[PDB]
């Protein structure tokens, strides 16, 4: 599994591979990894599949929960705790084996300066985490790959679609050089997906989009 | 026994009918809700769920916890099972178990009356369904409004006489306000749920919005 | 404590005295369940099990309470045991048990009334069962019908003329309809046990199906 | 507390002598039991334990509970020791110290009265023994018969002059229906405790066999 | 131990042998695995002689508690279900070696076809149970040389007199090959014990037929 | 039932009456405490988070139980979420709740009123809010001033009349001090919110500071 | 053990093999491994024996109870859920070697297109589930083998008997290459159980109708 | 239950009323403790902490009770902080606490009243503090002395007329003991708050000493 | 990590690097590990990560907390003891390998004695504490290289500037001999961080100051001061 985030100015993207392994055996090629999680927030997840998607699911549903209660969102601080929290809260069972680490991305509608705004936080499992400061992160078994290949095409980034095309090149990395995470299948038409987070909200993105993205890579380094 | 039951009924009815009031219609583009509330951050009109809403006229504090409660409530159900299973029709049963316990056990009963309301998912048809709990844990659902607080005689009446099913949202409002009134942006809460939402249908109408409407 | 005992009798009858009518009555093909009810969506009249069935009059939050207590019941001996250990003896029995308690115990008496009934398991013969539990836990088994809720004398006079065991369906429903009066689609809940039913006996008659009954 | 007391007994009382009629006969064979029951599934008299047996009058959901709790004592003590170590004045004990518990302690008395029986063991010579515990916890041996619930006194006295010790089943039978007139197989339980059987003692007398002893 | 039961026509018959061993020394000749359960049930019981007292002994308490409760029996199915659910409750310990299995044999009056009313029900260390379709079944140290004995006999099975020396040359077959099962022991006078189980009931096989049989089984041998 | 809440309710008013007076005024720098105080040491008004303030009359003990209770609160949730969390109508909310328990449930009522205020952040624009919290969990926000203890009505009606919106500090301590006469630095307890601050807004003006303003 | 299911136009077919193993030693041939538990879904559970068995009876129990209790069904979603919570629920004793993992197969009569309203989800022990994109899927010890075989033969599907045909095939190449899962039993007459579910809900497929399908494999293959 | 607390409050003022008087002064020196005490060993004043001390009038074995729950909170305070962290109006504020819950919940009210003194650390400039903690909790501090128990009215006006601040020790055990006669070593308990020990203040003065500056 | 504290006349200074590692990987290089506790406090914490947010954190709110409960803040002596009963709470995770140690600088209002005012207090896993009498302390992974520097250079400090030149200078010394600790990065213009403590409270050392520190000491090294 590969899971990136970058920013860019004015907003912040988020993409994920689609493949799961058991051992050596591919165990599924359209596994979905990244969340919307709120209006302006999205969570990707790499390790066991069981607590990935409980994180999502709970992690969504605990932020509206307070959002109704309390008539107002939490701001990104306290929406960063609840989430370290809840990895905390995991810690027994994954050093049992149950281990999974979200990476989160928002956009803070409060901050200062909106071209900016884009959040990037990365969680360890005993519930540290980590405001992003370097414009970009991953998590998973090829986040390394990606993370070298981000560290040179970031200087690309100038806006959502320059963003976009960096972060779904990393994921190519990252399945270029690691066997547990999947690149593009044109055989059977699957893509890693995307979300973006800009003022407007956070927006699944188009498969489309990515295939395209995909292919212009391809072609690029054939 | 009989008179402590007659004294509970008495106390909740006495406390309600010196309440404000609020009104729940059924509209064109889904449920309206209207209250007279001069506080501008304590509400009495809330989300529970995607498309079901609450609104209460009585003692706060004790409709505040059961606005809670029911958040409580539909939240988990929507987690341990799914988001569609989580139904007004629940909702409102919920209430009135929750107020019937209340009524008999509590040391003293709640002052409340409540509102549960529900509209259709996005893209499906359904008539919009209104529910009604009352102190005792009664319960009745109503076709087209639900009047709650104070002297609702009148507002009843000044509604059962002016309501139009499938009004449009301005005509709703007016029609609501002026059965209230039997009111500016000030000294008036109001939200709706909109069934053209995808997801989440509740929206409150507030400031300059609710203003161009008044 | 003899006056207490009185006064709690006294609010339950007066409830159950107040509410709206059901009946239950054997026939041909399994046991008919016919209640007045207005409501679209709030139900008296309910199942339990299999082959068994359950049917209300009074308070609904409390008979509602009751409904769920019972289906709890009958889920769990069902799984601790097998599905054919349950019967409507037994859920009759419990009833009793849970009613007689609330009735010395809770804060106040639940004023209700209710129904058990059984039919043969498909493909046996067996004398359907009626049950009925009063609030204060008292159990009576009927052969025939059972009335609950509201004025009873005039409906289960009603019957004891009218009624003709091993009747149709549509004749059994007209002898209850009427025994009923002493009503359209729109303010009947219709259900009968189904003895011709392989597992689920338990099946409402609504709408067209009711209409065209009707 | 005087007045307390004295109502908590006029209740019991009252309830109990409102109810249907039981006996117990000591006979050549062991025990019997017979009660006017009209119902076909609902019981008063009741196996205990291999050489014991029950019998109840007054109000069946609050007797049932006691029957359950009986056969749960027995069970435990011959699973805990031994078979051979429950008794039937251990039980009548145990009934003894629950009801006077129950009658100082629950909301409201229980309006029952209890019979606890015991017939040798299989191969050995032994009077049966029969014990009989009123709602207070009141406790006290027989020697040739038990009377309960109703108007006991023309009972009683009908079996005080008919009554014969070592009596035939039918005899018994017969001398026992006809106390009870102060009825046919469709309004009688009947049940014996038999001491010619091996282990279980006890077996119900129904349909065709009773009205064959009759 | 060894303890076998099998399906003749109208009934079943359940048979087990009389020896215990701590490890290589006998120490019982005369030990009763085969239990009355209620009217129409048996129940034998291989492992931890505690546990297999107990579990007979419970059993059949829970069996008439709930007839002395309910005013009617159990139905088979509810038959089989309390005991799985005591067996399951026993797994700690059994995993801790106080591990004891029962073998189920009763005739279900509910059952529509008389000539087939008769059930074996086996048993597994979780409470996992199964329904023997094929015809017998055993359980114990010997019961892979029961069954494969049964294998080739059971075809001689047409009453519960024929059914009776099949289960009692199964047993023997079984301590044959198996030390920890006891033969016939002609010295003593001490045989496998057995119950049939029919319309009528369930009753204990007499000491003198079980003699009978075994005599004949050994002077065919000879 | 109806009796007992009416006393309770007349003891904690009586007790309310009897206390010393307190005010809270919104103002151009935020929002000003101003307490008739005698003690040195012994404090009614106090910070409970960064931009949220308490205010209280009536009995020490108690409304001291419940400024401890706030800012348990507060500093729990704070820690929970985030500091940016916890608002002035989160903490009247949990006071309206506390005290409405406290109400039914205690053996006697709390006597006390108490005042929560909210400044914005610093460099925000957001009007201050006040809300004020009754002993029976009644609960309303003020637009510019909240009045407690004592004989409220003079206090009120001088500050209905001289009350100006966005007052200097120094106008609004005379317009405050002098609706309370209705009093020297040695009997006045003084505290501001103060929205001009970084993060912690509450700051006591005592003395020399005090001084300046009178 | 192996279970397979597959979608086909208009519904979704479920089957399993009869055998139980005690290591080495065969220990049952009639083990029913696949169970309608409502309406419009199947059950399939690989594994330890008392947990499937608990499975598939306490989860038949639990929709039917939220049915009579709410007075609808479950949705779809609702009904995975379910069973996911109930596995993460034994994931302790899985943990002790009482696994079982199972399959689920359904026809969501709320979705949209009809056609594709067949469902097929995995799930694994700690509560983790899936619903399948693929068309098909499988569990068990054979499960590998009967993927592939599926991955080869899954175009041939066109229909509710096509489908079952493939569903059976796919058994019996599990069957061929692992001993742990039986094979269809001329001799003894025993063959592989199945489920289909379509609109008109789900229903147990006739043993004569898999036997037909058997013979015309092993046919085929003699050759 | 305005007079359930009326008769509470009435049955600790006079016990208290009824009791033997005790005042605490501030003096040059520190802060003076006489009180009437015929007892030998029977103690009505006793160190708190390092500069805390503590004086009861009422009933012996109720103030004890108070007497030792404030040494085991300061111990237990300035164990979980630091030493320094303990005060007298930590331990004031406690008491009024306490006496509140007690004097509400508690089967009978305390009949006690407290004083809570503190001196300054050695070598430090700070006016000795007096706090009184009546029997409900309301708690006051007092600049110059506190008296407690009996009629203080003479005692108080002795005090308001002779008073002098900064008094040495012998005149102001002087003063207070001609206040209290409103006397010898043998009926009188003295002791003080040396604010010129270096750690703990609190030493009596007995016999012959006590003697020398009378 | 590394996290240096030392005393100065008036007040004390704490200083941090920025440094994360996942083994021999960098896995951060801006972590931020000195925080203002309170007006007079500062706390950095070397160790876990989880740990030491939560002890910053936490600890922070309890102090705040016994102020506002009882209108007056705690003694330096009680805010000490606080801390070490955190730490001591956290010992059964510790031995679990959850293990992170803070190191105080406060600088103590009640002091009869403002020029030396300032405090260092360490820290064990048990919750033992040490109120440091040698003028300065260090936690970490280079906490020996860098006491052994501040043993050269300590003499050199006589004010808050020469302090702040002093413990940027240890922190550099610790990032040269310690691969888990970070020296300046003149790149990407990341640098140690400092909260300095006198008399008018706890401030956070400006970047920009840091930053002149760290390429005074650079240059000092090359010799390109000369």
């Amino acid at each position: 599994t590969t899971i990136v985030a970058l920013k860019y100015p004015g907003g912040v993207v988020m993409a994920g591979d689609r493949r799961s392994t058991q051992g050596n055996m591919i165990s599924g090629r359209d596994v979905r990894k990244v969340y919307i999680t709120d209006d302006y927030t999205a969570t990707g997840i790499a390790g066991t599949a069981a607590v990935a998607v409980e994180f999502a699911r709970l992690y969504a549903v605990e932020l509206e929960h307070y959002e109704k209660l309390e008539g107002v969102p939490l701001t990104f601080a306290g929406k960063i705790n609840r989430l370290a929290i809840m990895v905390r809260g995991n810690l027994a069972a994954a050093m049992q084996g149950l281990l999974a680490l979200p990476l989160l991305a928002g956009y803070d509608i409060h901050a200062s300066d909106p071209q900016s705004a884009g959040r990037i936080v990365s969680f360890d499992a005993a519930g540290g985490w980590n405001i992003e400061e370097e414009g970009y992160q991953a998590v998973g078994s090829g986040s390394l790959f990606a993370k070298s290949s981000m560290k040179k095409l970031y200087s690309q980034v100038t806006d959502g679609d320059s963003g976009l095309r960096v972060a779904v090149e990393a994921l190519y990395d990252a399945a270029d050089d690691d066997s547990a995470t999947g690149g593009p299948d044109l055989v059977r038409g699957i893509f890693p997906t995307a979300v973006i987070i800009d003022a407007d909200g956070a927006v699944d993105v188009p498969e489309s989009r990515i295939a395209e993205l995909a292919r212009a890579i391809i072609e690029s380094r054939s | 026994m009989e008179q402590a039951m007659r004294e509970r009924s008495e106390l909740a009815r006495k406390g309600i009918a010196r309440a404000k009031s609020v009104v729940a219609l059924a509209y064109a583009g889904g449920v309206l809700f209207v209250a007279e509330n001069p506080s501008r951050s304590l509400q009495k009109i809330s989300e529970l769920y995607d498309r079901v809403g609450f609104a209460a006229a009585g003692k706060f504090n004790e409709f505040d916890n059961l606005r809670r409660g029911g958040i409580q409530f539909a939240d988990t159900r929507g987690y341990a099972y799914d988001r569609r299973d989580v139904t007004g029709r629940q909702l409102a049963n919920v209430y009135a178990q929750t107020l019937g316990t209340i009524f008999t056990e509590q040391a003293k009963p709640y002052e409340v009356e409540l509102c549960v309301a529900e509209v259709a998912h996005y893209g499906e048809t359904k008539r919009p369904e209104l529910y009604r709990i009352t102190y005792d844990g009664s319960i009745a659902d109503e076709p087209h409004f639900v009047v709650m607080g104070g002297t609702t005689e009148p507002i009843a009446n000044a509604l059962k006489e002016s309501y139009a099913e499938n009004a449009s949202l301005t005509d709703a409002l007016r029609i609501a306000v002026a059965a209230l009134r039997a009111l500016g942006v000030a000294s008036l809460e109001v939200a709706v749920l909109d069934a053209n939402r995808p997801r989440r249908a509740f929206r409150r109408i507030t400031g300059s919005a609710l203003q161009a409407l008044l």
